[PDB]
């Protein structure tokens, strides 16, 4: 409703939220829970935990200060983003030395 | 990292770039207090405007 | 992760598992010279089928197709341009030759086969594949597009509830609506060389959001991941200076095609501008504020303007009557003795050419289109061109061999292992114009006959009859004996 | 829509339904190769009758068909220009061939037949198909229109009360008034991948209320929906850089055709202007109010103006005496001791060219018009050209397959299944220029004889007679036996 | 937009159409206060009309 372009399609959240998502039956069912298997919880390997119901891309915010989640929308285009980053210059190395003492 | 998984980029070829945007606006003068957007996603369309 | 494509997902996963059981490891290489774009994933990410959605999103910020679209759009226009188009036409014409009461490309299973029953089935299947593609009617169009675009893709259809029988006709996928990608499913102690099966799947897209002349109102929205096995495709072994950018055959023409166009238009503009008479009237309108000065100018120009028009529908002069003056006599006046009022005549698009540059460039361009210099007997140039045509045919042909494998495999006619053992060589032969083929053979024979004739005086003295038959007439031993058998019977 | 098309709707609705019955699913892109303009639609459960039509009619009608009109207008304008007219004529002449008392397009039913007498029924219907075009007298014109316009459409007539005997003579539709469309009749999860049946009907446009060179057009202003079965049509497999913007064979030459005539016209205007003499008199009219100042200028003009014009009706100078001046003696009564009143001449229509650049451009155009290089024996260029003509005939051919299957099905001669197995190939052949056809064979024979002649010294020594017949004379074995048997009979 | 198949359409080839309804009635007088519709779903049949 707020953007007029599309519904939320990703979630970035505290690991704890993810632990819950991964341990609950997210499908339409009677009731259920168990050990977390649904999403990766291991920030060692990724950030991307998995896709919730095959609908939302779930990511882990490893620096959540309390415990929260953010849900948002990103369209197929670059204009339909909400947030933009036009890098123009990035990670360009500098190499040389300072000959006065000739250190690198 | 997932820095751009959800971010538009369109990298610039100059510093300090610009973006344009367009709203469909009704009420004769597009620049006016009370001017309204024809396809506003939250506000409903005015059916009297084109009718009664 | 669409279950709709499960039959092929299953094929890709089985292939992948077989790759997992292979020891082609300790490889630094991406394991590919020409093909799919390279990306890397962790093995834990890759383990989930939904990794495809994740990788698709990454790829979306390094679009891939945007570049291919620019290249193809360029290629499409080169094809559209005169003295480009025709080269393509000749190439297409030789690549796929049609004739009355004549065959079309066909599968020739004259090599080792698992079974004669399979052989019969494969030949019929090949025909069904051509029927699916409407090859007999459109084979040359598919080829043309492939040549120009560098590639062609098709979507396979499986029932899929009866996926042995419900094998249906291919849907041509337009390059720019699709990309081929490959992922590294591994990590190690700095520099993974672990078996990388890569899966090598496709992503579907489309977009008419950007400028179009007409006929374009659609957009994929989200992208779709398609199993490798679900797509029939072929592409030329033509790549860019980098990455995995696939290049079309007309890429060579990008420079000179436009240089020629550029020169041609410049010549035309030069010739048209300044062709008709052009002149400027000047009026001495000084010592006035400006608006007032103009009255003096108007008092002249409203009489001097030659208000006459040339009719290009009918070669006539509008407002000319009477037929034509012997002269155009004008009167211009000045309010002082100062030679300020005057009329200038202007150039003059003079016939400077020397129209040689455009010709040099045209010839260079034409050659660049991969055609004989003899085009605007049998020569090296023709033979070279024919080799080229065969090279095109033998890449294009994946368009038939791929669905042949798939359909037979689904039906339960062949196994994959059998496929790999038979091919090797299950070559499909293309029809070639019998006219030219006859000329070539006849010329070869004429030369062989002349050599034989000249050798004759010592055919029973220094060399033998057999010698001449095998060396000059280039006969095999079997050919010689069999030919003799027929001769001996005829002599009776 | 209209009950008027009820028998067609019956045919179209059934075809649609039968196509839907096949689960041609899991297909991303709509299964469309060429032709009709698709309009994506969606539906609740299965279909949204007339809801989709509102959206489709307005969505496609408003932003469209302008291009179509322009292309047709362009093609006609092109056709009307010098050497285009000829190029078209040559194509039409070569494409539609008939001669005194010879063959005409014919349905060659040499393949398996139902029992087998269906061929007689089909051949009789074929004759009527031609009669319904009056092809035997108008075939050249129907073809020309198709070729030039890139497309042609005809309305089919049903009784309709006793439809079996109802097919009548065809009704051609106006160019630029036909929109061929498809609907993507489906929507689902993540974008439809559901069988794409489309219906594939036409929209009949009306009221081309615009203008053309020297005229105006009129029509109704209605939009009529039709299923497909109702119309006989064909179009070239030619599309521009975008979408399904269908173009003609004439499209490629539009550019150069116009720049060529523009260059010729530029030469013409260059030569015309300045042709008569031209010179301006400058007059010093200073120290006077305009009321009087004008007298100096008016006086010189009134008494010394060259009032003589050329008689282009009769080669003479209009009513002049004496017959011709040896010199034109002019003079001026100078107001002061200053060269301020004088004549200042202008350059004439100098023979600047070198009007040769135009030769390159015309050469390029001739070729661009899709004609043999040699037009202003046997050659690759001719063979190529003939193949082109043959393909044009194949594309045009549908005009005789469509009404043929239509009445065979309407009447009860053939079933749909039978049609589908017969074709495959029931190709309608055509007559080829008899002079050149015989010449081609003559040239072939001469070459074959020369080879036999050279081969002769060894036809009983190294090469058998049967072999020579097979390789030198390119004979089949049945052909060889027939020739031998006829010889044996003649020998007695 | 919402499909118009949520309602009837009956697009017209002319402005100003009309709709006729045939209301079965009873009580010996088609136009009277108190006259009743024979098949109006809100009401049961007049169980004693042809009877007592």
């Amino acid at each position: 409703r707020q953007t007029g372009r599309g519904e939320g399609n990703f979630i970035i959240a505290s690991r704890n939220v993810v632990n819950v998502l991964a341990s609950v039956d997210t499908g339409i069912s009677y009731a259920a829970q168990g050990l977390a298997t649904g999403f990766s919880t291991d920030t060692t390997k990724s950030v991307f935990a998995g896709v919730l119901g095959g609908k939302y891309r779930v990511y882990i915010d490893q620096y959540a200060k309390q415990d929260y989640f953010t849900v948002g929308y990103k369209g197929p285009n670059e204009m339909d983003a909400g947030i933009y980053y036009a890098p123009y210059v990035a990670l360009t190395p500098l190499r040389g030395s300072d000959p006065k003492n000739f250190q690198p | 990292l997932i820095a751009f998984d959800i971010c538009g980029v369109q990298p610039m070829n100059s510093p300090t770039g610009q973006v344009f945007a367009l709203r469909a606006v009704y009420g004769k003068d597009p620049v006016a207090a009370g001017a309204k957007e024809a396809f506003h996603p939250m506000y409903g369309p005015d059916a009297m405007f084109s009718g009664q | 992760v669409l279950s709709l494509f499960a039959p092929w997902a299953k094929m890709d996963e089985r292939n992948f598992k077989d790759q997992e059981k292979e020891d082609l490891v300790s490889i630094t290489a991406p394991k590919l010279d020409d093909g799919a774009r390279e990306f890397e994933v962790s093995s834990n990410e890759a383990a989930s089928p939904y990794n495809a959605a994740f990788q698709t999103i990454f790829g979306s910020y390094e679009p891939g197709m945007k570049t291919t679209r620019e290249l193809i759009d360029t290629y499409r226009n080169l094809m559209n341009n005169y003295e480009v188009d025709n080269a393509v036409s000749e190439i297409v014409s030789d690549a796929i030759v049609y004739e009355d009461d004549t065959e079309v490309v066909a599968l020739n299973l004259d090599k080792s086969k698992f079974s004669p029953k399979i052989k019969n089935m494969m030949l019929d299947e090949f025909s069904d594949v051509l029927n699916h593609l409407s090859f007999q009617r459109k084979g040359s169009d598919h080829f043309r597009r492939w040549y120009v675009d560098s590639r062609i893709f098709f979507h396979k259809i499986i029932d899929p509830k009866r996926p042995k029988e419900g094998i249906k006709e291919l849907r041509r996928l337009d390059p720019r609506q699709v990309q081929y990608v490959r992922e590294i499913i591994t990590e190690t102690e700095a520099g993974t060389k672990i078996v990388k099966g890569y899966k090598e799947y496709f992503i579907y897209d489309t977009a008419h959001e950007s400028y179009a002349c007409d006929g374009r109102m659609y957009e994929a929205g989200t992208k779709i991941k398609i199993p490798k096995a679900a797509v029939v495709y072929a592409h030329s072994g033509l790549v860019d200076c980098c990455g995995k950018n696939i290049i079309g055959y007309l890429h060579r023409a990008v420079k000179p095609a436009n240089q020629l166009k550029l020169l041609e238009d410049a010549v035309v503009i030069y010739r048209i501008t300044r062709a008709p008479d052009r002149r400027v009237w000047y009026v001495d309108t000084g010592n006035m504020p400006a608006r007032k000065a103009a009255e003096h100018m108007q008092h002249v120009m409203n009489t001097m303007k030659n208000r006459v028009v040339y009719d290009a529908s009918t070669g006539k002069i509008k407002n000319q009557q009477h037929n034509m003056s012997m002269t155009e006599d004008y009167w211009l006046q000045r309010r002082d003795g100062k030679a300020v009022t005057e009329v200038d005549t202007l150039p003059g698009a003079d016939n400077t050419g020397n129209m040689e540059d455009i010709r040099w460039f045209r010839q260079a361009l034409y050659m660049a289109l991969r055609v004989p210099l003899s085009r605007i007997s049998i020569t090296r140039d023709e033979l070279t061109f024919a080799k080229f045509i065969r090279e095109l045919q033998h890449k294009f042909e994946e368009v038939f061999l791929d669905p042949l494998k798939t359909n037979l495999l689904l039906k339960g006619i062949i196994t994959e292992d059998e496929w790999n053992d038979e091919i090797n060589n299950i070559k499909i032969e293309f029809h070639r114009d019998s006219y030219f083929a006859e000329l070539k053979e006849a010329e070869i024979l004429e030369r062989r006959i002349n050599m034989l004739t000249m050798a004759e005086p010592f055919i029973g003295k220094y060399i033998s009859h057999r010698t001449a038959m095998k060396d000059i007439l280039q006969m095999t031993d079997e050919e010689i004996e069999q030919e003799a058998k027929q001769i001996e019977e005829e002599s009776k």
